[PDB]
């Protein structure tokens, strides 16, 4: 469980007009920039739990413009949870920069070369909640070598379809058509019904 | 009658103001059966009749919510 | 804060004294040297009927420095 | 395709908004504003599929809060309103109660149910027992 989310949100709500909760939104903004800044801030939760507060900050209709690649780091790590936080960060704060969209892309790829569903999961829906001509480059052809015949379960295979499907509708001339048909029109006669699903949509 | 209906419209918006000060939402939702009869009292048949002070408190029972 | 100087001085013959000007400093502080302090600050329209509360108020103070001497 | 997802308030505070497509800065918040003006407005005895500029939306009430998905002119309209209604049964199954209180305080586990269920604009998975086990699967590992 996380403790910092509860008590923040809890006093951000039962607040007066906008003044006081500008206020508290600076506040609260003023103290993750000391704690980004130095310090020993290396432990993952708590850059979890800053990373949380920040992102409720934006959803709650502030402007945010920092705390990103310390939030990008996140994404380097063996707990579920930090790689989730990082992942629903990146979707829903985009930026156009040099350095970060190369490092996002690596960190993706070293994502993709595992062997547990749920990683290649998160990793597939990072790129399909998106969609970037980088991403679209980078993964024209990672995506099909997910589809294809391989090795994977239903879940990643149903994510695959979906994020191979965004992929076409964002950039049309990078998805290729090349042994991999033959593929996913017999995964349509496949078992289970979610990937039927996912496979019928592509 | 170009000028009547809107000296009509005014003289309503000051018993109104006399009435629950203010117009706002919350006034007039508060306060949705004092305006009906007002507006039963002081117009009928589309004729603006007299909207005195003093006449319009005999033939006005309904007392508006104010919210301050 | 402490700052430690060491001036070398000239041979000289008499009567410099360094004439013993004052110690100047220039500053500005977040907050009023007099005391003053705002209280409340309320607003109210009888016309237009809006909430004091959600007009946005903001309040900075500056305190600068003029002749900030101290004899030496 | 699924062009957004919307769970609005009686208010009008959004409390989830996922986009499927670009929009602008001051387009997102001029959408958000003009569906909670459709929405509001009409009440039980109405038909659900409102459409509106080039699109259509599939609004659906639950006690607090208006679910809404808008999809392409060509998409069928029943098949995303019961997908809606299957989303918030699974809500309803997973919080074992769905209600304002709890959208605000879990907002990311709300993201992470909704890029389960929905994914790239189309239906990521039509069940409600396997989500709720593949989920349970992956909440106990950390």
């Amino acid at each position: 469980g996380m403790r910092g989310l509860a008590v923040f949100i809890s006093d951000i709500r039962n607040c007066k007009s906008k003044e006081a909760e500008i206020k508290r939104i600076n506040k609260e903004l003023a103290n993750i920039r000391s704690k980004f800044k130095g310090d020993k801030a290396l432990d993952g939760y708590s850059k979890k739990k800053y990373v949380c507060k920040l992102l409720f900050i934006f959803l709650l209709g502030h402007d945010i413009d920092f705390g990103h690649m310390e939030a990008v780091n996140l994404l380097s790590s063996n707990r579920y949870t930090e790689k989730q936080i990082g992942y629903l960060f990146i979707s829903v704060l985009v930026n156009s920069n040099s350095e970060l969209i190369r490092l996002i892309n690596n960190a993706i790829k070293n994502d993709l070369a595992s062997r547990n569903p749920t990683f290649m999961g998160l990793a597939l829906h990072c790129i399909a909640n998106v969609g970037s001509r980088e991403m679209a480059e980078a993964f024209a052809g990672e995506i099909p070598k997910i589809l294809v015949a391989g090795d994977t379960m239903d879940s990643v295979k149903q994510s695959a379809a979906l994020c191979l499907l965004r992929l076409y509708r964002t950039s049309p001339d990078l998805v290729p058509m090349g042994d991999w048909t033959s593929r996913v029109v017999h995964l349509l006669n496949d078992q289970h019904l979610g990937v039927v699903t996912a496979a019928t949509s592509l | 009658n170009a000028a009547m209906v809107f000296e009509f419209l005014y003289k309503m918006c000051d018993v109104m103001a006399a009435y629950f000060g203010k117009i706002s939402e919350e006034n007039i939702k508060n306060n949705f059966v004092l305006i009906y009869e007002l507006l039963d009292e002081i117009l009928d048949f589309g004729y603006p009749q007299n909207s005195e002070t003093g006449a319009l408190k005999t033939f006005i029972t309904q007392q508006g919510i104010k919210s301050q | 804060s402490q700052i430690s100087a060491e001036i070398e001085l000239l041979p000289t013959n008499d009567k410099k004294k360094w004439a013993r000007p004052p110690i100047s400093m220039n500053f500005e502080v977040p907050f009023a040297p007099s005391g003053l302090k705002v209280r409340y600050l309320k607003v109210f329209e009888p016309k237009l009927n809006y909430s004091d509360h959600d007009v946005i108020k903001w309040v900075r103070y500056i305190g600068r420095s003029g002749i900030y001497e101290t004899r030496c | 395709m699924i062009r957004f997802i919307l769970i609005q308030n009686r208010a009008g505070k959004t409390r989830l908004a996922k986009w499927y497509m670009q929009f602008d800065d001051d387009e997102k918040q001029k959408l958000i504003e003009e569906v909670h003006a459709v929405v509001t407005v009409r009440d039980a005895k109405h038909t659900n599929f409102v459409e509106f500029r080039n699109f259509k939306i599939i609004y659906r009430r639950y006690a607090g809060l208006y679910f809404c998905i808008c999809v392409d002119v060509n998409d069928n309209n029943l098949a995303y309103l019961e997908a809606i209604h299957n989303f918030v049964e699974v809500l309803n199954e997973y919080f074992h109660n769905v209600c304002e209180l709890d959208l605000v305080f879990n907002f990311y586990k709300v993201y992470t149910v909704v890029d389960e269920m929905f994914l790239a604009g189309e239906i990521r998975e039509t069940s409600q027992t396997k989500v709720l086990k593949q989920l349970l699967m992956l909440q106990s590992l950390e």
